């Protein structure tokens, strides 16, 4: 379910879907994890739909009353909010060698798993909920620890990856950002 | 165990050169906490984090964490979030509405005014026949009080009932803080949402380079921030640069700020043509200039300010910050953005994702900015890094860069005039013990 | 093998297990994970069968002629020693607002992998290996990290999530617990 | 530089006033290390820890590393975990049983004594003809050997040779301890496991806790953890409070313990049932009684106690810990679990389950001890949170709450008379520089 | 492909492997893991080929104009560049109980997820990327963690576990080692 | 603060005992910044690594980051990695090639020799009229530039410009240095990749090891180590041991060398069979002979030496490194291999292949080394054992052990008087202020 609250837990299926699927799925995470720790920006930026929602929200603390306040909600501030346009000039900065905090690029490694796949009405239309460590570490002793829940919607396509991004939610396990910057994709 | 005479010397202004120690001396850091943090007024977010009666925002005054707090009144009121028996944070929550504040160690609860209100088994255990017969009294244990103002939405606190008012303060810097927060009689609103994030940096770097440095845009810290705008057909060779423009330093303070001329070009790059417009053209820009009638602000573009010593904004971009310092090697940002009550709604919207993609955590601009940061504290670590004399000689002695047209004093808007100010200043508050002689 | 010692590798069957038993152990342990890292403690709780036994024992530091002293064994003092009962009643604690270690709560993520299965002489019975990461988040900056194993007994059962968990032996890759303390579920 | 007149005013007992900066001040936590930790009897383990010849257990002193091993006549001995080469760690395990110690560095090897027994190449290498003939002797280079005293199975050690023996140390506390200590002519027994894990904060919250602080656990940090152990059909409404009861505080030493009377409720949802039938009634309750009868143990329930300054324990619920210090914001608990030997096997087994459902890194009670403190210490980085005048006032100038059927000063249950008492023999053991006056 | 540059994204086959193949390569993996966790170097050396080579470039840290440099090239410098013999001194060691670096041993847990398989020309032989999370802790406190990615030739054998390592590229998240030593295996 | 004669008092030669204070202590470690890191000759690396005009390598000098490059006059000049501007990191890279270097803050460039030749807006900001004409001058804004000297491929720096010249500084330590570097005519290479990795121990540990310690690889340091070289039907019960052997103390400096004499088992367990044949039969062994005839070269096996304070190397397996300290606490390897030039291309695969396996981050002789070193500074964080009297007296009055086949000062190869001879030099370089009494 889509707009299932983000401190709620994934609305899987009745029963989970087939291996062939899960397969899939979970290859091409590992493909497009691939792109990004190898810094194939131009790659991964094809793996977007034309209308991508990129959107990672700022998580808070609460206490036990107003725990419904954890999350900062759409059409607020967040830590990103994107189009395929913003995420162009995301990729246009990264691929510029201007691009001062990614140059020299960091390290990155983007660990996949806890893949939990739902089909959707549309036919190869999916939402896909799974878990990420994104280790980062760069120049000579810097080193930054992401852990947390992507929910995504993917799309069949006629790529050799054979999938499309056509929407990503960005769960980081972490209120206050504990690095300098998020200067890596998600 | 740093002399008056010693911490002077850390600055010259007169011959523009600053003492690389400033930035990472741990008892030059500790000094700050007193001398600067202690006795500063410092922007803890605006009036629309707490617009109802009870509600209140955990923040932070230096390294002392505080709770500001709307009262019955409507007044505001800031105190330490500390309780006065064994130091435990009594209010755990980011923000949100209360009718007492709790400490859950041994439960004893204040009121939203500060007020120790509720000490559990104090009939049994503190007193004999009466309520502080036995020499304890609960309006001796209240966490320690800020004086509180508020300036045109923004609220401040300052520990010291010594120091100047908010107004005084600001010295002659008021009307360049109204081109962003006078510009309707509606005020403004503080979209929800404050990012927080970590900075390996000191916090004069970041305040300087709100107070002073444009140079760092002009140049080549954001070419890469700059082309991210651009669409596919267009690239960094076909765009100008920007050369127009002036920088203002407050006659007492330490406050900064600078801003280019006749030129939109650098404000249509991080907000856009949509804001672009509705910053010059139309009734909502006609207003604005009646506003603020003192700066010509529809000539002006893509401006940075500091507040002393740590209040940092971008007027038309309308990203807010205060840097909580963290030590002499760290920083933590607390950025919101600002939009007028009374904007479209799709103008609103558009100051919100055009920040987001800019000013931000993981912005386009703000990402290149602190990585130079960063590795200037890394080099500050080396023994004779850390006693360079570093230049600050940038439009000293340099004739005829002034400008009329702007209140106080003005220089070139690539200069370093407003930032001699911010260390001077910095280091008259270091260094004289008393209001009698620091006060404007 | 229930009773291999802990320093020792897992007893795995001659040959893996089917591709569909993978998928349903996997895909079970991914929706445990879900529960925990979005606080559904009643949900995650319900899991658990009437005789779990949940168990996590210290481990020491020793050179090589005292190597076999390395686990306190059981029924000597732990970490974890439960049963259905004493776990229900951290259950209450977590969900009452009261519990001031999770009041505010900790961000959780259950990082699940090599999960390696063994099919028990027990129709619907099964013993389970696997890796895990533990990313534990709270409050403004406290970040504590947990990796080790877990060695899980399941039962077939007529639940949703088609498994319940008999018995839960972690082993965690630490001699000194270098958080406060172990306020979140292995 | 601190001054003994400024260490003394740090602490007020008189006015029930507490300086903030004891918990945090680095220059203050170096002189602990010197003037406390390097002179004040500290406990190791139990005896039961190392039974045989040979046996040994690896701890800490404060912050230095040390061998606790048995010896050949049955005697334990202490020296430091520091070869005295190079400073290498001599033992790398946690215990187990040797029959010498030898350094992987350069393989020096010392006995179970603490002598150096064996050099390579010594004949070659360190003498001419004949071994000590060039100026080196073995006999010279044994690490730091620490004073060791027993008291009823727990081992207590001691590096000054001019403070007082244990017992003398211990004041007038020893009574208290033997509630849990001295119940039965068989000893006790340490279960085996000793629980290590990292709290960062000052070890002078969990050592003041532990010695006057009932207080926390008779209002609300331990309301979750008491509902831990309450039956489906039973809530937090259900059950009473408890209001009776009294605390004690040392002639001299600071030591402290605090105790509910005539109401095994506290007990009852820590230990449960079963042992609380074994701590009342029966032919064991009847011989403790009679082994301790300058206390009426039979009446007292969910003791708390801390021998000074950080071994602490609870009498009913048989959990026992040190504090290692780690710095003015860390900790390291070390805690195990002790029965009486001569205890029913289902009676042990009880006492092993319910001490790791409660008083454990992961206990329902514990956690929410270590939460409290945590942010306590990160409060105190503020400039102006570490500075705070702290209440300690609690029972202080109170009449008529003390109880004659109790051996020395004692209080009200809820009271900091212990704690006032815990704080100002610190403030002497930090201000006087010999024994001369310190001791009793 | 095996002369892929580390730099660049591993060269996956036009359609992912069978499900079959992909089980199997991870519960190799899985088994591989246990064994290094649970510090069972015999058996895990014995999934060394006898023509093994395992190596581990050294990773610098290198602005835009100069990025093919940033791995320093075979037979040069490495922090690992072995032969079967070689390994097998390495396992000498480690089983000597006079390995001080790791006696007291390292308490270590090898996450393997991100495994994408690739079929060779050679019957029975296989190019494997993964993605890997080595959390090492030892003695008190000291805890080193290690991400990135290791490139391995696999081919089927005769043993129970199916497989032997032919080669083993490591790719190390990191340019400055954080950790004091590399006395671990990966 | 700490005077000269508390400083003296540290370290006794005379009879052998050392304060373990110099291994931890923070302020000792700042007046090592100033007074030997500030003023010794440091290894930055080698001619190989910058052998073309605008090459340039990025290394440190104590926790300084300092460019070394190669300049158009085929001459080393090193600056230190900071703009002077606002301290910005002006080279991020590891190394390469450049025709400037360029700062990303505010665009500031520098020649490959360290001068500032570029100032963006320099003539609308900067100056009137003409560059200079308003106080600002490019050559007043350089980066400092360090003294630099080679000694036989190694490139050596010194801030001090009162310090002696490179080959006074080395004493009569350079026979003992050129038994690696002046065995051809060719010279030596550095194999590509320096290998970096982080310790947390002192840098004085790993320095003396080098200096006079052979004394760990001759007891149980390293039997793991030697095993892993040994055949399948070879263990340890069946190799010897070696005790022929002496070493070398400088008459000034502190440099030390120690190594075995006709007997190739130590490094034979390290290098194989085809190096120590290399390294002792046929025309290039020889040609070594008449390149070093103040030694016996062909008769020294498996040498360790340490030039003061941080260059260290291994003559035969020719491991070479640079310890960079980063406080008390922790250091920096930045180790490379050296190959002679016109060595045989197997020979070169084998020095490549064979350190990698023994004297690496991962190497099997290497990692039982850190271990012991990183324990030892885990228990200096203890009161007791941070004070501790350690034990130098080894070879200490010890008549008869010199060799009259050596130049300088002799001991026995198990001895620590190159280790004493370290420690006095570090004692006076922390003790003299001026290098009229310190020089040699
Ligand atoms: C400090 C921070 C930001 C800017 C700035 C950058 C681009 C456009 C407008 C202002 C100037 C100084
Ligand atoms: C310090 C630690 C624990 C307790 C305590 C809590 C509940 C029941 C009995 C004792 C009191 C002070
Ligand atoms: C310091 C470092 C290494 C060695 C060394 C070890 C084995 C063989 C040759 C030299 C001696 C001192
Ligand atoms: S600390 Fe707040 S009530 Fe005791
Ligand atoms: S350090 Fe223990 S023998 Fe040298
Ligand atoms: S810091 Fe280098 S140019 Fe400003
Ligand atoms: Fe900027
Ligand atoms: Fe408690
Ligand atoms: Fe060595």
């Amino acid at each position: 379910m889509i707009s299932t609250p983000l401190s709620k837990e994934f609305e899987w299926p009745a029963k989970p879907v087939s291996l062939e699927l899960q397969h899939q799925v979970e290859q091409f995470y590992y493909r497009e994890a691939q792109l990004l720790d190898h810094h194939a920006f131009q790659a991964w930026f094809a793996l977007l739909a034309e209308d991508i929602h990129y959107w990672m929200p700022i998580r808070t603390v609460r206490t036990a009353r107003e725990q419904g306040l954890e999350y900062v909600p759409a059409g607020a501030n967040a830590h990103f909010d994107d189009t395929h346009a913003t995420m162009y000039g995301r990729i246009r900065q990264k691929t510029s060698d201007l691009n001062w905090a990614e140059d020299p690029p960091s390290r990155t490694r983007h660990l996949v798993s806890n893949v939990i796949v739902r089909e959707m009405d549309t036919p190869g239309t999916l939402e896909v909920a799974s878990a990420f460590l994104l280790y980062r570490s760069r120049l000579e002793r810097q080193v930054d620890v992401f852990a947390g829940e992507r929910r995504d919607v993917l799309r069949i396509a006629d790529n050799p990856l054979g999938f499309q991004i056509a929407k990503r939610t960005i769960i980081l396990d972490q209120s206050t950002v504990l690095a300098n910057n998020l200067s890596v994709f998600f | 165990n740093w002399t008056p005479d010693a911490i002077r010397a850390l600055v010259d202004q007169d011959n523009g050169k600053l003492d690389a120690r400033i930035y990472a001396d741990q008892d030059l850091y500790q000094l700050e906490l007193e001398r600067v943090f202690g006795r500063s007024w410092l922007m803890l977010g605006h009036e629309t984090h707490i617009p109802k009666i009870g509600d209140y925002l955990t923040t932070y005054m230096g390294e002392d964490p505080v709770i500001m707090v709307r009262q019955k009144d409507q007044s505001i009121k800031v105190f330490l979030n500390q309780c006065r028996h064994r130091g435990m944070r009594i209010v755990r929550s980011d923000g949100g509405n209360a009718k007492a504040f709790t400490c859950t160690y041994h439960g004893w609860a204040y009121d939203i005014a500060g007020n120790l209100v509720n000490v559990p088994f104090e009939k049994e255990a503190f007193c004999d026949k009466k309520e502080g017969d036995c020499g304890f009294d609960k309006a001796d244990w209240g966490p320690l009080q800020a004086r509180v103002e508020t300036y045109k939405g923004l609220v401040f606190a300052n520990w010291d009932p010594e120091a100047p008012d908010l107004k005084t303060y600001l010295s002659d810097a008021m009307p360049y803080m109204d081109v962003m927060l006078d510009r309707t009689e509606a005020g403004t609103e503080a979209i929800g949402g404050i990012q927080k994030w970590v900075i390996p940096c000191n916090w004069k770097f970041a305040a300087e380079q709100f107070c002073s440095d444009m140079y760092h845009a002009g140049t080549m810290s954001h070419l890469s921030g700059v082309l991210a705008g651009l669409p596919p057909e267009m690239d960094l060779t076909q765009i100008q640069l920007s050369k127009n423009g002036n920088q203002f330093r407050s006659a007492w303070g330490g406050h900064g700020a600078g801003w280019f001329i006749n030129d939109s070009s650098i404000l249509l790059s991080v907000v856009g043509p949509k804001i672009t417009q509705y910053w010059t053209q139309g009734p909502a820009a006609e207003k604005a200039a009646r506003r603020v009638p003192q700066l010509p602000i529809l000539d002006m573009f893509g401006q940075h300010m500091t507040v002393f010593p740590t209040c940092s904004f971008l007027p038309g971009i309308n990203t807010i910050r205060t840097w909580h310092p963290r030590g002499p090697n760290e920083v933590e940002v607390w950025a919101f953005v600002l939009v007028d009550a009374d904007a479209p709604e799709d103008i609103k919207e558009e100051f919100r994702l055009q920040n987001i993609r800019t000013f931000n955590a993981g912005g386009v601009f703000e990402q290149d900015d602190g990585e130079n940061w960063v590795e200037i504290q890394r080099v500050m670590r080396g023994h004779k890094a850390k006693s360079t004399s570093l230049c600050a000689k940038m439009g000293l002695n340099v004739p005829n860069k002034n400008n009329p047209a702007y209140p106080g004093k003005t220089a070139y808007v690539y200069a370093e005039e407003a930032a001699r100010g911010m260390y001077h200043h910095w280091s008259r508050m270091m260094s004289e013990p008393s209001w009698d002689t620091l006060k404007p």
